């Protein structure tokens, strides 16, 4: 999904606000900032309601300009909200008497998803890839700014998991899939408008095809 | 124009969300209580430290955790949520490995702690992948002009911790003494063990 989540790469933003080995204060701020965490993971483990890339679709899939004026722990009070209410697990109205006032939530989903491909290709380190000039509506785990760019494999993962495309829409065709550290040239990313040397991609063996 | 919904403050919906699940016996006895507990006590920075300290002193150690990150982390028994599949990447005097979630916050929680804000920043997310150099050097990180800048955006399910360079200085140093300079921005990757 081509949402404003995926920021790598975008340019206007300020300084960091960090500066190395600054106090960064207590792991909570707030006294509800555990729930977000703690309530995905009742619904992950406990309820068996939507997976860990459901969590990540819905928050992506918050109005754009909702999303970057809300605080990271707060988009996902809101995503896991909006999850429990699609999943028919709680009204949007108990919500918003409970809560004494308005509790918008994230847009409805414009796709279905999409199941693991059909055909991939098992890569060996050191293969030159192309990420798949591919456009998906949905979640996806693919940053824009790798789409249809080469690079190095550094790594096969020794595990397999299911593909984010189908698991983040709770669909019933995910199979399995390993990842890749794929590397790139920064100059194949970014051009002559970067001062960096590489960046590592870990790709799903779906995004990826031989180059 | 572009104007913010209206919301009912935080809390009160965070609470709402809360209440509304558990008043449907959906969630557990002390469950939410458990997780604080997790996150605030058990996920730590001191963990990755630790397995850096070990490297650095141990080299059958290091090459496990550069060959096999999830056996050596499990050998502590430091395996978790959001840190089950772990790569840790090395350091050399002519390359320095950067860790970001470009696309929301995917960290080693186990093993780094919980992110800090800054991590989620929108700045850190959009800037670092593509300006690491000018990124680290506003944050207080100077990398010499020798040292490619490599940048891993944890965009799946491998969770990430940096092995710096041991600075000059530490020569003998106990495991205890090495731990306390590995802070949690040493092990993401935007600082560099100090020696006092
Ligand atoms: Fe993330
Ligand atoms: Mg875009
Ligand atoms: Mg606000
Ligand atoms: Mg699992
Ligand atoms: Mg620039
Ligand atoms: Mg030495
Ligand atoms: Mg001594």
């Amino acid at each position: 999904m081509d949402g404003v989540h995926d920021l790598a790469g975008v340019q206007g933003f300020g300084k960091v606000p960090h500066t190395v080995n600054a106090d960064i204060g207590p792991t909570f701020h707030a006294e509800w900032e555990h729930l977000p965490y703690s309530l995905m993971f009742a619904g992950v483990a406990e309820l068996g309601a939507f997976s860990v890339d459901e969590v990540r679709y819905v928050v992506e899939r918050m109005e754009p300009r909702h999303y970057m004026m809300t605080p990271y722990y707060e988009r996902y009070v809101i995503g896991v909200a909006t999850l429990m209410v699609e999943k028919g697990i709680l009204t949007q109205d108990e919500l918003e008497s409970l809560a004494g006032g308005p509790f918008p939530l994230s847009r409805p989903s414009e796709s279905e998803g999409r199941p693991a491909p059909v055909e991939t290709t098992t890569f060996e380190v050191g293969q030159r890839v192309r990420v798949r000039d591919e456009y998906v509506p949905g979640h996806i785990r693919m940053p824009a700014y790798c789409r249809g760019r080469v690079g190095t494999i550094s790594h096969r993962t020794t595990e397999k998991w299911p593909f984010p495309d189908a698991i983040g829409h709770g669909r019933n065709d995910a199979g399995e899939e390993p990842t890749y550290h794929v590397k790139f040239a920064a100059e194949e990313l970014f051009g002559s408008d970067t001062d960096g040397g590489s960046v590592v991609v870990d790709l799903f063996e779906g995004y990826l095809e031989p180059a | 124009e572009n104007a913010a919904p209206a919301q009912a403050p935080v809390s009160d919906r965070a609470w709402a969300l809360f209440r509304a699940l558990d008043g449907k016996g959906l969630v557990p006895d002390g469950y939410v209580e458990g997780w604080k507990k997790t996150f605030e006590e058990d996920f730590s920075p001191r963990r990755g430290a630790e397995l850096v300290a070990r490297a650095w002193t141990d080299p059958e150690f290091r090459q496990l955790l550069l060959t096999d990150g999830t056996a050596a982390v499990a050998q502590y028994g430091y395996l978790g949520p959001q840190g089950e599949y772990i790569v840790a990447v090395e350091d050399t005097p002519t390359l320095k490995n950067v860790i970001v979630c470009s696309l929301c916050s995917c960290t080693a929680w186990p093993i780094l702690g919980l992110p800090p804000t800054w991590y989620k920043s929108f700045e850190y997310r959009a800037r670092v992948v593509r300006e690491p150099r000018k990124v680290l050097s506003e944050m207080g990180t100077e990398i010499a002009s020798d040292i490619e800048i490599r940048v891993y955006d944890t965009t799946a399910e491998t969770r990430y911790m940096v092995l710096p360079q041991r600075p000059a200085g530490t020569e003998g140093w106990s495991q205890e003494q090495l731990q306390e300079i590995v802070t949690k921005d040493c092990l993401i990757g935007v600082a560099i063990p100090q020696v006092p």
